[PDB]
């Protein structure tokens, strides 16, 4: 329902004879999950380049985003507090807890507010809906107290998210082809809009 | 009645019964009342020890501006009578007396109204009207109404908690005390900023005390 | 109601909560039959109790090996005991088989026939080899201080503590084995290395546990 | 009724019936009554041996200095042989101990003297014999039993303090107290050893090695020597 512009050429939200992971409840929910992770991905892949061009962070940091240690063939950064596998095991445990309790609220709605979790149970009651739990932490400030304002905010989240998903596919494509960063691509396209395009870099 | 942000609805267990109540609990930690009583007592303890620590670092830096409170704990940096003292025996004194007073306050939490009397001299007693507010010989001047003074106490205490962890944070970053860092920001506000001094911990990396080496700790991987 | 090993999923029908350590953890359904679950309860308690005794031996001998007392490390302890004493190996192994087979077989046939070892056939003893519950043989020999027959709710608390410490010691002994197989060192030497460099000395730097 | 923690509640099996009952049983080791009888007897016997032990060590260090009580068994001399003394102690203690244990397991069954049938010990309670064992009593038993268990608990703690202070310092109790009075800030257990997550330091053992007595070569280890601070 948020972002319902009627664009479905391949007919995947058909309720008749559905199942598996092709389902309205799974597809809309994975759409907002990809949207939120791609907003964070777009801001995170921009921010070192613009903060190193603005002169706010030093030049030991501000490296290109694919040289962070995501792809050690593309380049790594020594200066983290540990090795990237030592980081990645903490990521495994932390994201396992987070994503796995999120999965359990999707499969059993409201079931994350009974078993003792350090007093963190009223926070994870959720709603009668996936993708938008709310509560005192997932909705810190009560934004969307009006139902129409809540619909408008969901639609803005959908549109900013789809734009950031296109932007993150863009960051991957440009990063593979021209071998530079997206802010460097901004600088080159704003310097020479004619002589710096996709048609030049072939 | 004002809350921590406009438009936010306070929880149902936050009502105004406790002092300093802005309806702010985004994690729902005080949803169980026994846990809420425990965290109220821990809030009072952190607030009072942090007010004492801020007033400490403030007065120590004002009176003797060569102490450097972040290195005041060393045996060499001690006052006139005992300035090469045995830190073992010092910690022994502290362990015994603090374990005493701490277990007395813990039994006050467990059984409210059961450790008011002096166990040695049986004609002495403190009336505590609320938990965490002993009174009597702990309130010798006796201004206790009590509610607005409790609000002043918890607001000053929250500000001093933020201010003391600020003190430790600035002192690890730029290596100086709070008044010296304030004088540096007044000397230049654009240079000597948080934008520049961060990223380098001035933590001196496992100071050797008299026999043992303490591992040292910065709050962020500066190095 | 009760905390499950995996929050959100209901517990299985054969795990009710009457047992100590009952978290509803049986994803392979190995204990659907009540007799098989009874036998696995007793096997869990025996593995746990051996792991607690073994892990306490590992920890105390490793403390006495790092502090300079001359204690071996546990992967060399049996060889140095047999070689520094006047002990031949297979006779001590056979005497172990005799004593452990006697005691173990008493445990086996008290599982089979539940009150039958208290008949008096062993030397004269009656009701001191009768069990109290499955895997809980408390009489005068096995519970001499007598905690299972006073303050029954506190005894249920001790059953819970025993099962939790036993599972913790089973994964700790699997620890010591894996730690030795990776690093080739004493386990409290490994703990000293982790206290020395936490960020840099770990399983992601041993070069074995993740071979990438 | 005073408690080990003023304000708490005692366990439900502790009422105030026994002397020295201050409601201290965190592990619940006396919820069985049949166990609690045995442990009351064992508490009385440990307390009496420890009181006599602390009196022996104190009077020994006062009267005869330059004799270390941890090494009195080594440096004592007698024409009385060691196995002869051990045999006399073995038979006479086996006698006395089995008499007391028979009074425990059968209450009031060894009251009568076996040699002299005139003399019979009066009815009593277990642990508190009376009669010729108690010819002179000052005051009342309802307070003297409390005094006996308090002094005995304090002397049990005193004896394990003597053993640990002798193994860590190497001196007697009075000499160690003179050391703590000569340097109170500098001679404590906090002042000798500490464990930090970086490194740990333990005091050196002042009891050297296996002790060479007359051919036996008694091994003499220190108690939990890898676990001292
Ligand atoms: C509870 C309040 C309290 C606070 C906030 C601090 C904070 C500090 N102490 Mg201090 N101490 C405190 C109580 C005490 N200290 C000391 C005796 C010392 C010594 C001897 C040293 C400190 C050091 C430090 C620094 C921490 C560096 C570190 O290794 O930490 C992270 C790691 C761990 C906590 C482990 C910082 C100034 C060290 C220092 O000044 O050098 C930077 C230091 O060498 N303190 C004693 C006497 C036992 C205390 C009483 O409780
Ligand atoms: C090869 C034979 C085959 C066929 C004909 C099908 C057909 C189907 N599958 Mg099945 N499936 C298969 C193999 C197959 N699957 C395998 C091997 C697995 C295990 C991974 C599954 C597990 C599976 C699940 C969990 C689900 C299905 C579903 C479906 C139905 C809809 C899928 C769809 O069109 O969504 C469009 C497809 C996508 C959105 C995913 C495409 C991208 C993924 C990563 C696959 C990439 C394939 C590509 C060749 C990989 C290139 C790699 C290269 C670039 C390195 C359709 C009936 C769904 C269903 O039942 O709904 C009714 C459903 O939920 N399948
Ligand atoms: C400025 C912050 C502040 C405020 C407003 C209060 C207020 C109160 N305290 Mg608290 N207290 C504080 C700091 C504060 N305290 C600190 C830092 C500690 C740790 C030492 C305590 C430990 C404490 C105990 C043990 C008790 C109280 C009690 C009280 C209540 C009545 C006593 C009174 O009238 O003092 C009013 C406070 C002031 C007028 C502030 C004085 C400012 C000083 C003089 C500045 C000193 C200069 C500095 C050292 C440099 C009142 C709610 C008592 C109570 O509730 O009894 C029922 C009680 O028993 N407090
Ligand atoms: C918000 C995301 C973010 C992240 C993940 C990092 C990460 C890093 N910073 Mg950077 N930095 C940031 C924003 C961030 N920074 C901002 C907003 C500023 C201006 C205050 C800086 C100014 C800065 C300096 C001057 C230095 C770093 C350094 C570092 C590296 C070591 C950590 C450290 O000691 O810095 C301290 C930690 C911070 C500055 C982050 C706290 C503030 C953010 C907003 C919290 C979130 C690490 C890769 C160091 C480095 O590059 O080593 C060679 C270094 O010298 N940062
Ligand atoms: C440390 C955790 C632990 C706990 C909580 C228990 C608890 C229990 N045991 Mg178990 N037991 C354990 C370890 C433990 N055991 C180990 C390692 C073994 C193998 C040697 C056994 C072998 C065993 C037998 C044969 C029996 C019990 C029985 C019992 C039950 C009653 C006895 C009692 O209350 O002792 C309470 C336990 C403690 C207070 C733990 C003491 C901690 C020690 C002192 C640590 C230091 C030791 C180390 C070597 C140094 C109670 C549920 C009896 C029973 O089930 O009766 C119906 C029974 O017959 N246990
Ligand atoms: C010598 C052994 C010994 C024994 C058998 C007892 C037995 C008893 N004590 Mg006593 N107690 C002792 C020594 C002993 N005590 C000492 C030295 C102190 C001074 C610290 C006390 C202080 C004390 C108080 C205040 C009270 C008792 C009470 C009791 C009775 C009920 C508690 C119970 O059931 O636990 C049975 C106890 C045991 C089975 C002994 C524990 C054996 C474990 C396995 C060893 C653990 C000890 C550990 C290593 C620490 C050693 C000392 C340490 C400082 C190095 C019971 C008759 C209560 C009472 O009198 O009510 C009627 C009571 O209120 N005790
Ligand atoms: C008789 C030869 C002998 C010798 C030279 C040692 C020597 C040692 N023992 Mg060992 N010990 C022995 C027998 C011996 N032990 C026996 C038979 C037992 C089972 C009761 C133990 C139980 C034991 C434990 C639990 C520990 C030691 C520890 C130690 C070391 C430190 C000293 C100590 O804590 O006192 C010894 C400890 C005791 C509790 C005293 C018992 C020892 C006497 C001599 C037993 C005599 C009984 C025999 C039947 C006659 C030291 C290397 C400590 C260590 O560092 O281990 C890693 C330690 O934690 N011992
Ligand atoms: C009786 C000997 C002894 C002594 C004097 C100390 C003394 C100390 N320990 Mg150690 N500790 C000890 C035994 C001892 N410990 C043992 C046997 C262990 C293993 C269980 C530990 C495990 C331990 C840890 C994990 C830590 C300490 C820490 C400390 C320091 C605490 C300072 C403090 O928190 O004040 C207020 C202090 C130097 C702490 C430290 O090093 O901080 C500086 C710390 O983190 N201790
Ligand atoms: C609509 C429709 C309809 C019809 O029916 C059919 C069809 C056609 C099929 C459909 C379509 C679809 C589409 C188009 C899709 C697309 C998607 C995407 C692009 C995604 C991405 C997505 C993406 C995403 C999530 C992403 C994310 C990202 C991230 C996190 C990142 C991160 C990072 C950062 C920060 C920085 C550093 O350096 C590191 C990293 C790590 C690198
Ligand atoms: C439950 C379930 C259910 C579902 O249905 C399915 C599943 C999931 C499959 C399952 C799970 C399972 C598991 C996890 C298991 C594990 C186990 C273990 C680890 C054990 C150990 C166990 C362990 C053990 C006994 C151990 C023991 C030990 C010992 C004795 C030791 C000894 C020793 C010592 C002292 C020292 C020396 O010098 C040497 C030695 C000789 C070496």
């Amino acid at each position: 329902l948020p972002g319902d512009f009627g664009f479905d050429p391949l007919g995947l939200l058909d309720p008749v004879n559905s199942g598996g992971f092709i389902e309205p409840k799974w597809l809309q929910y994975s759409e907002v999950i990809h949207a939120r992770w791609a907003m964070l991905g777009a801001a995170g892949c921009i921010a070192p380049e613009v903060l190193g061009a603005a002169g706010l962070i030093p030049d030991a940091t501000n490296i290109k985003w694919f040289e962070s240690g995501v792809i050690p063939p593309a380049g790594s950064y020594n200066g983290y507090w540990a090795d990237p596998y030592t980081i990645f095991f903490v990521e495994i445990v932390a994201m396992q807890f987070a994503e796995l309790r999120r999965l359990q609220d999707f499969r059993y709605p409201g079931s994350m507010g009974q078993q003792y979790f350090l007093g963190l149970e009223a926070i994870f009651k959720g709603s009668g809906d996936a993708a938008y739990p709310g509560g005192p932490f997932f909705n810190l400030f009560n934004l969307g107290k009006t139902e129409a304002a809540m619909k408008e905010l969901k639609l803005k989240e959908i549109k900013n998210g789809r734009l950031a998903m296109l932007a993150m596919l863009g960051y991957g494509a440009q990063a593979v082809m021209t071998g530079k960063g997206p802010f460097q691509n901004l600088v080159e396209h704003l310097a020479d809009p004619v002589n710096n395009n996709i048609l030049t870099n072939f | 009645r004002k809350l921590w942000a406009p438009g936010v609805v306070a929880p149902e267990y936050l009502k105004g019964d406790l002092a300093g109540d802005y309806g702010w609990d985004p994690l729902g930690l005080g949803a169980d009342p026994t846990a809420l009583k425990w965290y109220r007592q821990s809030e009072l303890q952190h607030a009072r020890w942090a007010m004492l620590g801020v007033a400490g670092v403030l007065v120590q830096e004002i009176v003797k501006p060569d102490v450097y409170f972040y290195e005041a704990g060393l045996p060499q940096n001690l006052p006139e009578p005992f300035t090469n003292i045995n830190m073992g025996g010092l910690l022994a004194w502290e362990f015994i007396l603090m374990h005493w007073v701490e277990v007395r306050r813990w039994q006050d939490y467990k059984n409210f109204g059961s450790v008011n009397e002096d166990p040695i001299f049986k004609g002495n007693k403190v009336p505590n009207p609320e938990m965490g507010y002993p009174g009597g010989i702990f309130d010798p001047f006796g201004f206790s109404n009590l509610k607005e003074l409790q609000t002043k106490e918890i607001k000053n205490g929250r500000l001093a908690m933020i201010a003391y962890m600020a003190f430790i944070l600035q002192a690890q970053a730029t290596g100086k005390g709070p008044l010296a860092a304030l004088s540096a920001h007044l000397s230049n506000p654009f240079g000597n900023n948080i934008l520049k001094n961060i990223g380098t911990c001035t933590v001196p990396h496992s100071v050797d005390v008299q026999g043992l080496t303490i591992p040292l700790t910065c709050l962020w991987p500066g190095s | 109601v009760r905390p499950v090993w995996f929050p959100g999923n209901p517990p299985p029908a054969h795990l009710d909560g009457s047992l100590a350590g009952d978290y509803g953890f049986d994803p392979l359904f190995l204990g659907q039959e009540p007799q098989t679950l009874k036998w696995y309860v007793q096997a869990e308690l025996v593995h746990g109790r051996f792991a607690m005794l073994g892990a306490a031996g590992i920890i105390l001998t490793s403390i006495g090996a790092k502090v300079g007392l001359g204690f071996p490390e546990w992967y060399d302890a049996g060889k140095v005991v047999v070689e520094k004493n006047n002990i031949d190996f297979p006779t001590l192994m056979v005497i172990q088989f005799y004593l452990m087979g006697w005691a173990e077989t008493k445990r086996w046939y008290d599982f089979k026939n539940p009150g039958s070892q208290a008949d008096g056939s062993f030397l004269g003893f009656t009701e001191e080899f009768k069990g109290l519950e499955n895997g809980y043989p408390g009489g005068r020999f096995f519970d001499p201080m007598g905690l299972s027959r006073g303050d029954a709710a506190k005894y249920q608390e001790y059953k819970q503590k025993e099962v939790k410490n036993g599972r913790l010691a089973m994964i700790a002994c699997l620890g010591f084995a894996a730690q030795y197989a990776a690093t080739g060192k004493g386990p409290l030497d490994n703990l000293a290395d982790h206290l020395a460099d936490p960020n840099h000395v770990n399983f992601a730097t041993n070069g074995v546990s993740i071979p990438i | 009724r005073p408690l080990w923690l003023p304000g708490s509640t005692p366990p439900a099996h502790l009422k105030g019936d026994l002397p020295g009952d201050f409601g201290f049983d965190p592990l619940g080791l006396g919820a069985n009554a049949e166990s609690l009888k045995w442990f009351k007897e064992s508490e009385l016997v440990h307390s009496r041996w420890a009181m006599a032990a602390v009196a022996g060590i104190l009077v020994q260090e006062i009267v005869r200095p330059d004799v270390f009580w941890y090494n009195a068994g080594k440096e004592v001399e007698s024409p009385l042989g060691p196995l002869g003394l051990l045999a006399v102690e073995f038979f006479l203690m086996h006698w006395v101990e089995v008499r007391r244990w028979q009074d425990l397991r059968k209450p009031g069954s060894v009251d009568q003297d076996p040699i002299f049938s005139q003399y019979k010990l009066p009815p009593h309670e277990v642990g508190y014999p009376g009669g010729v064992f108690a010819p002179f009593i000052p005051g009342d038993l309802a307070e003297l039993k409390v005094k006996e268990i308090k002094n005995g608990r304090l002397a049990m703690l005193a004896f394990v303090g003597f053993v640990m202070a002798a193994q860590v310092t190497g001196k007697g109790p009075i000499a160690a107290l003179q050391e703590h009075l000569a340097d109170p800030w500098g001679t404590t257990i906090f002042s000798k050893a500490a464990v930090v997550p970086g490194q740990a330091v333990a005091p050196p053992c002042k009891i050297p090695a296996s002790v060479s007595y007359k051919g036996i070569e008694i091994p003499t280890p220190c108690f939990l020597q890898g676990l001292w601070p």
